[PDB]
DNA sequence: TTTTTTCGTAGCTGAGGCCCTCAGCTACGTTTTTTTTTT
DNA sequence: TTTTTTCGTAGCTGAGGGCCTCAGCTACGTTTTTTTTTT
């Protein structure tokens, strides 16, 4: 188990709630949470079902050098 | 479009949480509480094993449902923080680990076997050997009264045995408060860990005959190893609302404890003692 | 076996009794003695006193879709009482009995004894034959093309629209009689002629009155071929549960159906 | 050494670049980072001492229960 | 309004980052790359004790000043990703531990006992008694050659010796090539090391005279435990572009092995042999 | 030691030879043999090839703020040679070579012998005494109004308008001195009158030249009471440092100092 | 055989635009299948 | 002694507004003090 954050941006309200399952909002689409490896692939799939247009970064706490991984769904600058 | 949503295992989970005067709704599909004022409060459900409601809430039926979705077990608590009621996922159970539960209760010879087990895992030492169900019960009884002599004389509390008054909270004792909150929390965790299993929390085997006796087989278990020794440094403390301040150490202890991570291994082990073979 | 169905407001306690609030103040009052099970419906919202009155008095609350075409959530879970349960695995463990109950559920279900030299896996073909023949028959009747049943437990949209409809229909009915299961105080995952599913109890008891009402409603629905026939035939569903009265019927049907093993009861 | 989190909510160009010293920007406004605590408790001096009239909140992993605990500066409905 | 910007200690740090084909710049008070089509890329500069740069870099005024500030060391290395150059804080140095360190290497017999402890640090066992610095030299160069002969007999590459040509990097050994990148990053993390301990690279024990001579001193320590193994693993795959790949390990290897944890109180462990009291 | 200022723009390689680049083209051409140090000001942007070329002729790269007001950043840092860093740290390490190098700085700083039986601790009352009257002298005949030195080193707006005066042109000063301390190849921290601290020789040698220049500019700003007098007295300091040649005259005068020791330099 | 002001970066400001939030309205109680290949 | 539509929640949409980004311009090379209490 370990730290998990997902920031969401134009995002369904489904989205946004389906989150709230698991994971604590603590600002407008940036949602904190500690889990496992497996839920957090879970999460991951409810992401990529529902986040249709929007898009989205997944950033959770690892055992490599930086201390953490990353990914994301849809596009975006950075 | 729409995406199943389902349980997530219970030793992953944040062991249980206080909700009280508000109203529970469902907001974009998110359990949410507001209070008197308008202040949404959102609350992790899938997350929490156990939900325990207090007086003045009042819960939709979405969230009811929600609750039942995502594997978390609500719990009415009354005064003094006692179980009243829960809900759950009827479907929820395991045709065969209850029949194998079953079948461990309707025979008296794997019964015995059962709360035999329950007593070693209980005291740390193997029961006296042939000895009846209620002779082991006698036994259990005794090495308690001598438990709790041992607590209230190490943390220095008055103690005159365990009594409460169901018609009213102000005449019990403190220290029976701090114990019957205290325990009400263990019930909580153990009634949800039972029912996540695939089990029937009725079908018990030292205790038979109630709703909940298979969790007061199993509560009891690791009652006196975790729990209540806090019921006991809290109530020498003689604090105002001991509620809250024994909630906030049951969840402490259970963090430390892995309670959530150790109670499903337990059931399975204490019914495995019947060596009958175990589903899966 | 009493029991009331509640929507659309708050169940409150006034003086000692549920009560059901809307904007318009009191809408439905119910003395304490007068049911044994409140189901509560789309649109309800429960009260902790309500609750608290409930667990005083042992009313079973449970949780469920319009007149219990879902049920959602239950309190007492995973069942009150020890000796319904034990009762009903102990019929279920024993081959025997296993074997009368099986038989009760064919007679109940086609109206004639089962043929005594079958084991309950061998009855098992029998039923199939007669739901086939049953199907055609229903087929031939409402005049909608049928060359069997045929569904994707994974894909709702693979079916044509007549196993779209009565996929639906089941699902309704597998509602009401998991809310049966549950007011009798029965555990819906301890079956006879389907094991090893948490449901299966639910399907047992649902396949014996399966095609006296749901399932024609399926094809006639079908027949008519209309713009959303699964949510047209969960409505219909929901009116022939309110106006018929299954649920009430449901359970004395249980009880007589676990009866037959010829065992004690439980008080 | 634990994950940091920190969020933005307009906060001047000087603060956005302080924090990308240490952090890693992966969304407008949202850094992440595995510090240890006083270089967290430094990281927060710099967000008092830069954020002016924005709001941010930094939340970070710990042994609590939760897995994660968190602060904020400023005002913000959530 | 403004805050100081100091440096965070070695350990907290990600070891090195490698930086190639664009201009560093500062935007907003923060390191930045950007590549020849306008992508941006930020640089977390204060977490890193190294930022190598490759061919092609062009370093702004007010990076380099930022790097310093936040002290970073910033080196610049060649082909076969050799070291070249080094740009850090110049008044970084602290006057006790510079003097220590001056005092330790002056006296001939504090520089003995210096070199003894490096001796035994590195080979696990002391060195034979009433030996000169240069005997200790010669014992520890053949203790060296076995070393690379072992290494290159498990991992079965070819050795035919510590070679390199200074005026092209394509008549030197694939082996020698990554030997000398692995080293590369460990004086890269032990100069920046040195020098955040306050003490100065060109003042050295075994080595000396040149301007990293305690650079050497240091690494070669550890350099056979870590870096140099990993090098004749990856010569053994006969890589395309060995140097990627020796870089990746080596970060792997420090992170995995704490180096950076290790760094300075191997320094200060080093220096304490001297049997003159420490500063702080 | 030759060395060059080079601000506004790209330091390459062209042949073997240092350039520095315009959008204009190439503005300032430089001979491989012509420079040991390369002075790195506002503005520009330094090469790879240009590092790479540094580092095989043996080139310091210093980056330096304008005129050297400030240093920044330093190549070769912690000094590049043992034998200069040792020099230094064998005059600091031996008392007695110490207090001739103390002498040595007396006597460039004021211009006549130090007493004899003084020690460095004891020299120290003499040259708090001879700054106090210096002060006092330069307030007189700037006609600023001067009670003492005095700064808080936490706070720099507590200070009246001379002393932040002061305390800007010293904060200059202390960045060519650092500038040239490198340049020569000598370590900042190893210092004769001050000791301990970070800078401590920088100390030191500024402190010798301090009051012919610097602090002059100082009162006189000062006197004007402009409306930025720390800009305008970093900018004075920095035409100073220009066409005074103050980095390039510190350098022999660093060596000076060093050499009274009696003991053989560095080749 | 001079009169060579040129680079890198922060602050400020207005235009543009993305997206977060909520009020007001309409619609709906639902995400289903339980040993399937008819007669 | 009937003709009792009532509650909770999701989708949709338009208005409002907050804030992120960047172009274009102007300004500037800077965040300082080293054994302080004058003569």
């Amino acid at each position: 188990m370990s730290m998990l954050v997902v920031v969401t941006e134009n995002v369904p309200p489904r989205l946004r709630g389906r989150l709230a399952i698991w994971l604590l909002e603590v600002r407008a689409g940036v949602y904190v949470g500690d889990v496992s490896a497996k839920i957090r692939e879970m999460i991951w799939e409810q992401i990529a079902g529902l986040a249709e247009e929007g898009n989205v970064v997944m950033a959770w706490a690892t055992n490599t050098e930086t201390g953490f991984e990353f990914q994301t769904f849809g596009l975006n600058r950075r | 479009t729409w995406l199943p949503l389902n349980p997530i295992p219970l030793k992953d989970r944040v062991s249980m949480i206080f909700l009280q005067y508000g109203q529970i709704d469902v907001i974009d599909g998110a359990f949410v509480l507001i209070d008197k004022t308008g202040i949404r409060t959102h609350i992790p459900v899938g997350s929490v094993a156990c939900i325990m409601l207090e007086p003045g809430t009042r819960v939709s039926h979405a969230a009811v449902r929600l609750a039942a979705q995502v594997g978390t077990l609500l719990v009415w608590v009354g005064e003094a923080g006692v179980r009243v009621y829960a809900s759950g996922q009827p479907g929820g159970a395991r045709s065969d680990k209850l029949l194998y539960q079953a079948k461990l209760a309707l025979d008296e010879d794997l019964r015995l076997k059962v709360v035999r087990k329950m007593f070693e895992l209980r005291f740390g030492e193997p029961a006296p050997a042939r000895r009846s169900v209620e002779q082991l019960r006698g036994i259990e009884g005794s090495r308690v009264r001598a438990t709790y002599a041992l607590l209230a004389k190490q943390y220095g509390v008055t103690w005159n045995g365990r009594r409460y008054d169901p018609k009213d909270w102000e005449k019990g004792d403190t220290i029976n408060q701090c114990i019957s909150a205290a325990t009400s929390c263990l019930y909580g965790v153990t009634e949800a860990a039972i029912l996540a299993a695939g089990y029937a929390p009725a079908i018990g085997f030292v205790h038979t005959g109630k709703p909940l006796s298979f969790v007061y087989d199993i509560a009891d278990i690791i009652k006196f190893d975790t729990v209540v020794p806090k019921a006991f440094e809290i109530a020498r403390r003689n604090p105002g609302e001991p509620d809250r301040e024994v909630r906030l150490a049951c969840r402490d202890i259970f963090r430390s404890s892995k309670t959530l991570a150790k109670l499903i291994p337990l059931i399975e082990d204490v019914l495995a003692a019947g060596e009958i073979q175990p589903p899966a």
